[PDB]
């Protein structure tokens, strides 16, 4: 079990690590979160009680080095740093814990969900689709746009996603136009599975990081992403079978874990109502389809 | 984006564009089986890709060998369409390449853009006219080396005639569409129209009648006529 602590909560914030989020005082003695389970990623993210737009974060994994939050009131937000003096940082979370001034990371035993939200999302992915390699810990916000969003402007504070796009030389082959279009398994399997993300850990990594970022800081592109993953192999005619059992696993705790009232931005009916009923895995994805029609009959 | 009333003046600018039409692609009569059942037959088909500036008309006889042993045949015509329309600009020289390409009906958009991704700077647009292209097959003329086709074939005609002679694009243009709504309309009478008068011959290298600037003037009154006559019949106002 590992600590974050913070120096000090100056302003008035909400704080959420991980699906949990306290509501927390200007100058409120907290000093940071204790209990934080190891063996997964995590994240640290605030909105300021003043301003309810952008939500921003801190993606992280205790077991790469400490770390603790401190606000920064010359560039207005809690900061995410990592303290090098291993007795200085065990000093000061013991003495917090004694002042009993932490929350408690509010796990239940039965609860998987973190787990299962984040069961492919390995912390050296997610720092090359945030490049800022001086941190071992990664910083999103609301606003931050993807790298496929830049083509349609600063590249330090982009979002490298895997690029995907349907209507591409990329995932067309010359010769299999109509082909590749209707069935894209040759894009899907070869292009992007092989080639690209070696792996499907690693692809369905990205899609939970994308559906996460979605989902805790409402960025746009990051929602364009998941859906635009799903998509791809809800659209090819031929899926690797256990690929296809642990989609309906994904999806299903992302939409059971989704806020009831974000349904209407978070959810592209063009692309569920497809997946769920037009498409090759239309009868492949039972436990998904039934959380989302009992849950979101409308949209569909 | 897409081609409508108001922007209509930049079919006839000197930007090379083409408009595609694929009503008459995949074409079926429908009958009775021996045991009641109904199946189709499939007869030749074409691919109408004009030039609204020049009139020079580009009729990619389809030939019903292409759809032999296929399924979803609907669907696979308007890639066809995109396939033989992209190969029509591949093979064409540069400076002749269009900018623009057209097309009537919005289904064939995706289709022809994936198989032109090779020609990123040619923009592939869908029009909210209501084009009468699908008429192109009541021209004898055409109609005739559709059918007679043994295989595929593309044929190279210029659908205005001589008219560019005498009259600009634009009226040209207008022309061809008035002719093609009335075809549309009815057949019966617009052909009756055009022929009245056996004295107006048809040149061997032309599908319209060799009237003159005042016989045009009549016969597209007439043209104009037929087509409001028969709006009251449908609707019954
Ligand atoms: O191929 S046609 O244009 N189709 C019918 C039509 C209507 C009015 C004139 O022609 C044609 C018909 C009859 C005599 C010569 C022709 F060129």
């Amino acid at each position: 079990m590992n600590t974050v602590p913070f120096t000090s909560a100056p302003i008035e914030v909400t704080i959420g690590i991980d699906q949990y989020s306290f509501n927390v005082k200007e100058n409120q003695p907290f000093h940071g979160i204790k209990d934080i389970p190891i063996g997964h990623v995590h994240v640290i993210h605030f909105q300021h009680a003043d301003n309810s737009s952008m939500r921003y974060g801190y993606w992280f994994d205790c077991r790469m080095g400490n770390f603790y939050i401190q606000y920064d009131p010359k560039d207005g937000l809690y900061k995410m740093m990592e303290e090098r003096d291993g007795a200085k940082f065990e000093n000061i979370v013991h003495n917090f814990k004694e002042r009993q001034m932490m929350v408690s990371y509010p796990k239940i035993d039965e609860d998987d969900t973190w787990y299962n939200l984040t069961e492919f999302v390995q912390m050296d992915k997610i720092r090359k689709i945030v490049r800022k390699d001086e941190n071992q810990f990664s910083y999103v916000d609301s606003s931050m746009t993807t790298v496929q969003e830049n083509e349609l402007s600063d590249p330090a504070h982009s979002l490298n996603y895997t690029v995907i796009n349907f209507k591409s030389r990329e995932a067309i082959r010359p010769g299999h136009e109509m082909e590749d279009f209707l069935d894209k398994s040759y894009y899907l399997n070869t292009v992007m599975l092989q080639g690209i993300f070696k792996n499907s850990s690693n692809y369905f990594g990205e899609l939970q990081f994308a559906f996460l970022n979605a989902m805790f800081f409402g960025n746009y592109g990051s929602s364009l992403q998941w859906h635009a993953m799903i998509e791809l192999i809800c659209s090819s005619a031929t899926v690797p079978k256990h690929m296809l059992d642990k989609l309906d696993e994904i999806l299903y705790y992302q939409i059971k874990t989704l806020p009831e009232q974000y349904s209407d931005i978070l959810l592209n009916e063009r692309v569920w109502n497809i997946c769920l009923y037009s498409s090759f895995q239309k009868n492949s994805l039972h436990n998904t389809e039934k959380i989302m029609e009992n849950k979101y009959p409308e949209l569909l | 984006g897409a081609m409508n009333s108001s922007n209509y003046a930049e079919l006839f600018n000197n930007d090379i564009k083409l408009f595609v039409d694929d009503t008459n692609v995949y074409r079926v009569t429908v009958h009775k089986t021996f045991e009641g059942n109904v199946a189709t037959k499939a007869i030749n088909g074409c691919i109408f890709t004009l030039n609204p500036k020049t009139g020079h008309l580009f009729l990619k006889i389809i030939h019903t060998s292409v759809w032999a042993g296929q399924k979803r045949l609907s669907q696979l015509a308007k890639w066809k369409t995109a396939e033989e329309v992209s190969a029509l600009v591949r093979s064409l020289p540069k400076e002749e390449q269009p900018k623009q390409i057209i097309v009537t009906r919005k289904a064939m958009l995706d289709p022809l853009e994936v198989h032109m991704l090779d020609f990123p700077n040619i923009a592939i647009r869908p029009t909210e006219l209501r084009l009468p292209f699908s008429a192109a097959m009541s021209i004898d003329k055409l109609s005739d080396v559709v059918m007679k086709a043994t295989e595929p074939q593309m044929v190279l005609f210029n659908i205005y005639d001589d008219w560019l002679d005498r009259i600009s694009s634009y009226t040209a243009f207008s022309r061809l569409t008035l002719l093609l709504r009335a075809l549309k309309t009815n057949e019966e009478s617009a052909k009756m129209i055009l022929l009245s008068d056996p004295t107006i011959t048809i040149k061997s290298y032309h599908l319209w009648p060799s009237f003159t600037d005042e016989q045009w003037i009549t016969i597209e009154s007439q043209m104009r006529d037929l087509i409001l006559t028969e709006y009251g019949r449908k609707y019954n106002v």
